[PDB]
């Protein structure tokens, strides 16, 4: 109840999904790549926080 | 476009089974084919589940 979407709620993976898009948001972004970031949130979501590959894809995403 | 597609959509007219199409190109990850063990939060169905969902046939013309 404490939580109210606080802490454990954010998983530290949809945070970055979050930041992206809040980053992108401003930009007036070509729908093309927002489709592509698109694709690489879902793989971010298909993919743990604990693998090289992840890291990867978060760098490319970076 | 020589219309290969649109013939695969008149031969499953033809054989009134239904029709659904799958894009293998350039993709290197069985992953897609297999999809994931589920035990992963995300973990998703290889395609060939959603062709044969969607077609609602155990013979449609894949
Ligand atoms: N001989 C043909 N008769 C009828 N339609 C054709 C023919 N050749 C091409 N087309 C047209 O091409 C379109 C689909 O092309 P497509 O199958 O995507 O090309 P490709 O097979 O190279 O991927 C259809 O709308 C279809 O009407």
């Amino acid at each position: 109840i404490i939580k109210k979407e606080l802490g454990l709620e954010k998983d530290d993976k949809d945070a970055i999904e979050e930041k992206f898009r809040e980053r992108l948001k401003e930009l007036v972004v070509p729908k093309h790549v927002m489709d592509v970031v698109d694709e690489e949130l879902s793989k971010l979501g298909l993919l743990d926080n604990h693998s090289s590959e992840f890291n990867v894809t978060r760098n490319y995403l970076d | 476009g020589v219309g290969k597609t649109s013939i695969a959509r008149s031969i499953a007219r033809a054989l009134n089974r239904e029709y659904f199409r799958f894009s293998v190109g350039g993709m290197t990850d069985v992953a897609e084919i297999k999809g994931h063990r589920r035990t992963y939060v995300g973990a998703m169905p290889g395609k060939i589940i959603q062709c044969l969902k969607k077609t609602k046939t155990e013979n449609p013309l894949i």
